[PDB]
């Protein structure tokens, strides 16, 4: 799970 | 117990992969 929340930031990363 | 002796580290990761700045 902490590996899956760290994997967010291509599409979290829209800014 | 050191089993909840490793979760301190838990608080900070995803702010920490996430957050940054622009």
């Amino acid at each position: 799970l902490a590996y899956l929340g760290v994997s967010v930031v291509l599409f979290v990363i829209a800014r | 117990q050191k089993i909840g002796g490793i979760f301190i580290v838990l608080a900070a990761g995803l702010v920490l992969s996430v957050l940054v700045a622009v």
